[PDB]
């Protein structure tokens, strides 16, 4: 886009296009069609949420003391 | 008994006798048990509580109170005393603490006779069916703690609205309880105690709040308690 004193390139991200595009259209249309697991990056929250799991699992903490709820 | 056939028989504390038993021990020359208590114990209970049951020639109906020392269920009187109970029901200081004033332990209070075969399936399933997911319901009390509510599966989350639901449908004001609450006595029957825990159990009567089920008798008068708030 050029205009009066300014020209801007307004890039795709990845080559885009009608086949290119209907391919990932599809490909979304079929993940939803079957329930199915799919790593996020993040290890950092991996190993933390699984120690954090096992560590407070089996716990009879919130019975040996006495609360409320 | 051994003329009328039909007695009821009450008793309040019989730790009382089995603690009298104990002031006593030491005098009587004995050496101390566990905890301090007469190494008699065994008999001094199985003697008395012995005694109580249905004749051939007529049978006695009898309820008695209990005392549990400095809430231990593992002290010795309460610890001995369960095997010559056939039902059993225990009250908790938690359960009070909350505001549940028959303050019944639904999962550590039992009888002999919650039988298939003796009460009928409904009342089983019924009655096992909120045993349950009142445990499930402690299991899952750990992680909401710590990680909050957010943190249950959908399901889990349901687990634990319908369970404070029954939790607080135990509930229900006492007649001779009134002259200390202003709350005004009620009576269950045992066939709406089964519709109304079997019906919240369904998932009918999830819509109403929780306040809806706090204290009130048959379900009807959850409902009619909903509307006011």
């Amino acid at each position: 886009e050029v205009q009066p004193g300014n020209v801007t390139v307004l890039a795709d991200t990845a080559i885009r296009g009608q086949d290119l595009d209907e391919a990932r259209a599809m490909e979304a249309k079929r993940k939803a069609e079957e329930h199915i697991s799919s790593s996020h990056g993040d290890v950092d929250y991996a190993q933390a949420s699984a120690e954090l799991a096992k560590a407070i699992a089996q716990l009879r903490v919130i019975e040996l003391t006495k609360k409320a709820m | 008994r051994d003329e009328g056939r039909d007695v009821l028989l009450f008793v309040d504390n019989i730790y009382r006798y089995t603690l009298a038993g104990t002031e006593v021990s030491a005098l009587l020359g004995r050496m101390p048990s566990a905890v301090g208590y007469q190494p008699t114990l065994a008999e001094e209970m199985g003697v008395l509580q012995e005694r109580i049951t249905s004749t051939k020639t007529g049978s006695i109906t009898s309820v008695q109170a209990v005392y549990v020392p400095a809430d231990d269920l593992t002290d010795p009187s309460p610890a001995t005393t369960f095997a010559h109970l056939d039902a059993t029901v225990v009250l908790s200081r938690q359960i009070a603490s909350l505001g549940i004033y028959p303050a019944v332990d639904p999962l550590d209070s039992t009888s002999r006779q919650l039988d298939p075969l003796v009460v009928g399936q409904e009342h089983y399933d019924t009655a096992r069916g909120v045993q349950s997911i009142l445990q499930r319901y402690q299991e899952l009390k750990d992680i909401i703690a710590i990680l909050g509510m957010d943190e249950l599966s959908e399901e889990d989350k349901l687990v634990v609205a319908r369970a404070r639901k029954i939790q607080r449908f135990l509930s229900q004001p006492f007649f001779v309880a009134e002259v200390f609450t202003g709350s005004p006595g009620k009576y269950v029957s045992l066939k709406d105690t089964i519709r109304g825990f079997k019906g919240i159990m369904e998932g009918e009567y999830d819509h109403l709040p929780e306040q809806a089920f706090y204290m009130v008798g048959s379900i009807e008068e959850a409902v009619e308690k909903a509307k006011k708030l």
